[PDB]
């Protein structure tokens, strides 16, 4: 492990070269000594914060919130140090790690970042108020390099009509849930009781899942069953027949 | 001897907080307790209560040093002080001592001249941080940072300096970052071995 | 049968309007309010610009 | 009596130097001839759109709703300057007076004015509505300096419990009274109807005064009293048992 | 005589207003009474009738000059009253008159300079305090005082001036008191011990 470490007592202006010294030899690790290597970037609004500052004493036309005008292109020569290339037998994962403020997703700093990384993983404050970990958020969080690897010769064959069913099914039971809060606990229909209770399970037995915890993700797919196994298997549109046949029947 | 107020004094190491800090309030010290070296924030609308809950948590709490800095606010809230705590005592050995032989304060009050609100904290802090080295616990309230912010704002405004939010400056979440990193539990700069303490307490008025 | 009906219709009526009343007092205005706020919040960030 | 006019045909920019003239007179006839003055300054709203206008005019940094950003430290020179001082047997008590643009009390003249002075006397549009006079909403109210002045030796031993308990059963019955317009006037319980009642009584003959009517606070706090005793001595869990047992009963 | 349209014009003394404005209407005569020298306003809208108000005041009315006011009317909006006012008439003596023989007109359109859009109800309100102070009773109306006020942003927003509450100035009720508060009744400057009066009627369109 290889630390850079800029502390909340420590000069501002450094946070500009920072995440630049620890892209510069995991770089050199990967690429020219072979090995593959994980980039965690914390507060990555700090250092917005000091391009800000730099940016407000130049005088020059601010952007929205006052950030620089030329913070997209600022921030894409970070993200965009990341991947793996021909010919060489090392990677770059990369994950920054923002705090949006008021937790706003229009900010300034988690907008522009969206545009340049490949999706984003969402800790919602609701779920944390009501003692989840880890507390995320799975209807606004993404991964744009999943369809490519998962399925039958990587991790298993029911890997993305699981996850699309899940999907699917946690936004409907949403949609339920807001108006059986607000019209009617016994208007609802007979099946309008059925995506609560998968709410309810989904939220404590998919999601949370433990400090020191280490599924494999064949008993996360298990348990994902075990959730869709609520439903009539007619109510399960998002996936095929030939992996409901194989699949759901245990 | 005189120290810089802008320079952190120096320690030997950074130490985590394992302690309560004991307000006399049922809730802040069933739900969400501090520490003796942690870092508060009581924001609140006007009438709300952040004076008297910090004028209460100064009489009744466990540290051995009270530093009250009161930052752009009224100024028949130091004569309050001034006149109350001469007269509450604590038992030590049976004998009764008054509170105010272990208080201090810093009063720069809102009619007050707007550049020394700034002058005011960290005038605050650097007396937190000579006692703490002593080998004491010490908690500091910071009456309305805000008046702070909005003098740092009056300054900046005056410089025709670019705004950065609603105003403020670009570099006031930097000074207010630096200023709250000065509490914590420490273990003392020096060679008889002690063990000191800051905690910040602040007021915000949104 | 009268009386039957009489009696179910006489409790459906108080529920539909109790629905009524709170959609009326409780539903609407806190909207409204919070319409208000966001023509408030942006008027707000214009005059920054 | 010295009177300081400055009217609406007047010019704008000498409303800025008219409280202080006031105030200067106040205290040289306070602190140095030694008698107890009654300031009241009329229309702080308009010494601040006058402050305002001065401060557009010359480009400074604004605040909420283009008032500038130093009007907390305006407006502090001003209501700072009343009090009492050791050695010297003068006083300055002030009573400005605000009107709240659209009844709003979040607007920066009644938010900053709130931050700066020792309480203040809310006056009400919905009690205006239903002659009634004073029409003084008294849960917004506030007296900073009111625990220090009252109880025994000052006015009388019982003076802030009464004070508390109505200001808990004002409150609970303006509660109630927003409840029964959603759920009816038949679906309220036994001690709903008390608070309603309370509520009734309390407006109009605590509040309700007449325009020349000069009450002692021993009559204030036996109005009270009569008040109070709409309830059991049991749900008045504000006030003391040794309070009830001299008080109450009576 | 030539006088500036922005200020006062000079009296003796300010007195209080106490006797009826008769319109001829049993409403607004009975429960809602206007002074002459108060101050009234109405709403200006669409399909509202609204020329009840100006018709009665010119025909049937104790005032003995009338000033109507346009302040940026549409174009046909004008033709209407500058078609329909040369028609109405009074009896006086027993004879029958024209109103325009104690009337004048203000008028201007949504393309006319916006500069006469603004500065229209100074010269409606100068022309009636010069006929107030020959003995008279003035009685003044403003119609669509917000295509006024939308003229007025428009001049502030012409000299990059900062907005305020929607926009509008910061001057924005200043103006618009100072403005009510030239109608009235007065004590005349001058010898011959007169005494005149200024009645002012607006028209707002929220």
């Amino acid at each position: 492990v290889c630390l850079f470490l800029n502390l909340a007592n420590d000069p501002t202006i450094e946070r500009i070269i920072t995440p630049r010294l620890a892209l510069t030899t995991a770089e050199f690790l990967a690429y020219q000594c072979e090995k593959h290597v994980l980039v965690i970037l914390t507060d990555m609004s700090s250092y917005a914060e000091a391009l800000r500052e730099v940016s407000a004493a130049r005088e020059e036309v601010p952007g929205r919130r006052g950030f620089p005008g030329y913070m997209y292109t600022d921030l894409a020569t970070i993200y965009e140090r990341a991947g793996r290339v021909e010919g060489r037998n090392g990677s770059i994962t990369q994950i920054p790690i923002l705090t949006m403020p008021n937790d706003d997703i229009t900010h300034p700093i988690p907008d522009l970042t969206g545009y340049i990384t490949e999706g984003q993983i969402y800790v919602d404050r609701q779920l944390h108020n009501r003692q989840i970990y880890p507390p995320i958020n799975v209807l606004p969080s993404l991964s744009r390099l999943m369809k490519s690897a998962i399925g039958e010769g990587m991790t298993r064959k029911d890997h993305a009509d699981v996850s699309n069913q899940l999907y699917a099914c946690y936004a409907i039971g949403k949609d339920v849930q807001a108006m059986k809060a607000v019209v009617g606990e016994e208007a609802l229909t007979s099946d309008d009781l059925l995506y609560l209770e998968f709410l309810q399970k989904f939220e404590r037995n998919f999601i949370a899942q433990g400090p020191y915890e280490n599924r494999t993700v064949f008993e996360t797919l298990d348990i994902g069953w075990q959730l869709l196994r609520i439903f009539p298997k007619e109510m399960l549109k998002r996936i095929p027949q030939s992996t409901l046949s194989e699949f759901y029947p245990r | 001897q005189v120290w810089p107020v802008r320079q952190v004094r120096p320690v030997t190491e950074k130490l985590p907080a394992n302690h309560p800090l004991l307000t006399g309030q049922r809730v802040l010290d069933a739900l969400f307790p501090c520490v003796q070296g942690g870092t508060t924030a009581i924001p609140g609308a006007f009438g709300c209560g952040k004076t008297v809950i910090s004028q209460s948590l100064s009489k009744y709490s466990n540290s051995d040093v009270i530093i009250y800095v009161g930052c752009g606010e009224r100024g028949n809230e130091m004569s309050e002080v001034l006149r109350d705590f001469p007269e509450l005592t604590m038992e030590v050995d049976g004998k009764v001592e008054s509170i105010m032989k272990r208080t201090a304060l810093v009063a720069n009050t809102s009619n007050m001249p707007v550049a020394a609100r700034e002058a005011s904290i960290y005038t605050g802090i650097t007396l937190s941080e000579y006692f703490r080295d002593m080998g004491y616990h010490v908690s500091m309230m910071a009456d309305s940072t805000s008046r702070w912010a909005e003098a740092l704002r009056e300054i900046s405004g005056r410089l025709a300096e670019m705004p950065a939010d609603s105003g403020y400056p670009a570099y006031l979440g930097a000074r207010l970052a630096s200023f709250y990193e000065r509490a914590g539990r420490v273990k003392c700069l020096g060679n008889p071995e002690r063990e000191g303490s800051v905690s910040i307490v602040g007021a915000v008025s949104p | 049968s009268l009386q039957t009906s009489f009696v179910t219709l006489d409790e459906a009526i108080k529920i539909t309007n109790r629905r009524v009343n709170a959609i009326e007092h409780v539903i609407i205005p806190r909207i409204e309010r919070t319409l208000a706020y966001i023509i408030t919040e942006l008027d707000e960030r214009e005059r920054e610009e």
